[PDB]
RNA sequence: GAUUAAUAGGGACAGUCGGGGGCGUCAGUAUUCAAUUGUCAGAGGUGAAAUUCUUGGAUUUAUUGAAGACUAACAACUGCGAAAGCAUUCGCCAAGGAUGUUUUCAUUAAUCAGGAACGUAAACUAUUAGGGAUCGGACGGCGUUUAUUUUUGACCCGUUCGGCACCUUACGAUA
RNA sequence: GCUCGUAGUUGAACCUGGGCCUAGCCCGCCGGUCCGCCUCACCGCGUGCACUGGCUGGGCUGGG
């Protein structure tokens, strides 16, 4: 307070801020990939889906949507990128 | 500030830096432009093929993998609404709130709402009148909205 | 809605000056506010800014300036008028600057006094 | 041949949120009226009285029935609606807010001359800079209780948007 | 009383090809000295980490 480096606030405190309030806005959402354990097929689902995402085939599911992140259904993995 | 009732309201969807890579989410852009002209095929407004893209493919904007837009594309194509989506649902809705008014009159808060999205409609009329979109003169009223409909 | 996002950024300017705060997040940013500091930069009356992109500018401010201002409908000036301008905006003649958008770009008074060139009043800081 | 995608817009989708609105429906007591009994001398009001009802039985006691009204306690330094206002359950009908999104046309916007929709009272009076509460999302989790174990919810905590209000400070003001 | 709304008013940011000269170096070409080659000789060729000068030959960078 009264100077502080504007242009280089630090990590954790501008992890903290409101998305549209960090320096350059960005999103903090990310991509999931999915699979069901009978099926070696790799969806890729975003983190807050709307849509009731099914897998390849198969009337399955892999989330279901909600207010905020995607809920992932029961046994699945996945890796993040 | 959110146009009609009061209320601030920060609900915005973010966008990225770097309008170019995304890189592990692969897919040529010839695709993803085959797939939108697929979903306009099917009838689907541009805001709906997004989100369909946002479900299943590996699609960040299409403004990032493609040079251009979905609206873009498709009036590249011709493949494009009448009455630019956001104009469409707004008639649609008026329609709707005409509809209830007919059957039931005494409803005043839905006659004042019906009044608020005719003030709307008629703020982006203008306005997609003055950037050459749609033909001079545009009435909506029950005599054309009934007859726009879908 | 005050359009005029240079007077956004130097009522933010004033914000800080008067709070003793050392630096502010300008958040629209613009190339004629850029222009502006660049002039109180030159006159030190601004440390040191950058503009970092989503942008916005941050300014580091030394703690030596008094107002900022913008002057609002822009009226033209000559070199004969802008003597009697600046000592009807300034509190002293060697006190701050008025700024000035000419055809050799965005200048202090002084300057526009060496390049023997006139123009429309922007705005003044001192 | 078509920029930033705006820390201004409008729309779409998803989980939602609300004592917001309309129509129907369901209850709850209480009051009045009437009937059936047990009555058996006053009852009602008022500061005192009086008008009135009262052996064909008033007021009272019990049980039913009808009608009209309203929704106690929960009920708040809260919620929703632009305002007046809005509190029984359930169903239907559209609408609205905020949040999230891996959603779109890219100035569409801001302000109000003219005009348009909704409608017995008064009487003491660019930030402030954060913090403690509060509710509506969304995310995260050492854990207690659901949980016969996963969901999921309740409680506690942190982050983040959004909003009614409190106190401090004014950043000042000014009539 | 509140909301919508027209004339009117304020209206976001983003937007200086060719040639000539010049200095430094490199790569290459060419003339001469020295040395070597070959030609009977005349002569020519190689010849600047042996020497020296030229090239409005080619390339990179700086300045006008
Ligand atoms: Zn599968």
């Amino acid at each position: 307070v009264l100077a502080v480096d504007l242009l280089n606030p630090s990590p954790a405190s501008e992890a903290r801020k409101h998305k549209l309030k960090t320096l350059v806005p960005a999103p903090r959402s990310f991509f999931m990939d999915v699979k069901c354990p009978g099926c070696f097929t790799i969806t890729t689902v975003f983190s807050h889906a709307q849509t009731v995402v099914i897998c390849q085939g198969c009337t399955n599911v892999l989330c279901q949507p909600t207010g905020g992140k995607a809920r992932l259904t029961e046994g699945c993995s996945f890796r993040r990128k | 500030g959110r146009l009609h009732s009061k209320g601030k309201g920060i609900s915005a969807s973010a966008i990225p830096y770097s309008r170019n890579p995304p890189a592990w989410l692969k897919t040529t852009p010839e695709q993803v432009v085959e797939q939108i002209c697929k979903l306009a095929r099917k009838g689907a407004t541009p805001s709906q093929i997004g989100v369909i893209l946002r479900d299943s493919h590996g699609i960040a904007q299409v403004k990032v993998v493609t040079g251009n837009k979905i609206l873009r594309i498709l009036k590249s194509n011709g493949l494009a609404p009448d009455i630019p989506e956001d104009l469409y649902f707004l008639i649609k809705k008026a329609v709707a709130v005409r509809k209830h008014l007919e059957r039931n009159r005494k409803d005043k808060d839905s006659k004042f709402r019906l009044i608020l999205i005719e003030s709307r409609i008629h703020r982006l009329a203008r306005y997609y009148k003055t950037v050459g979109v749609l033909p001079p003169t545009w009435k909506y009223e029950s005599s054309t909205a009934s007859t726009l409909v879908a | 809605v005050r359009t005029s996002v240079l007077h956004d950024a130097l009522n933010s300017i004033n914000n800080a000056e008067k709070m003793g705060k050392r630096q502010v997040m300008i958040r629209p940013s613009s190339k004629v506010i850029v222009k502006f500091l660049q002039v109180m930069q030159r006159h030190g009356y601004i440390g040191e800014f950058e503009e970092v992109d989503n942008g916005k500018i941050v300014v580091q401010l030394n703690g030596r300036l008094n107002k900022c201002g913008v002057i609002s409908p822009r009226y033209n000036v000559r070199l004969a008028e802008l003597e009697k301008w600046v000592t009807k905006l300034l509190p002293a003649r060697q006190f701050g600057y008025v700024i000035l958008t000419t055809s050799a770009g965005i200048m202090d008074h002084e300057e526009a006094r060496r390049k023997h060139v006139a123009g429309k009043i922007i705005g003044f800081f001192y």
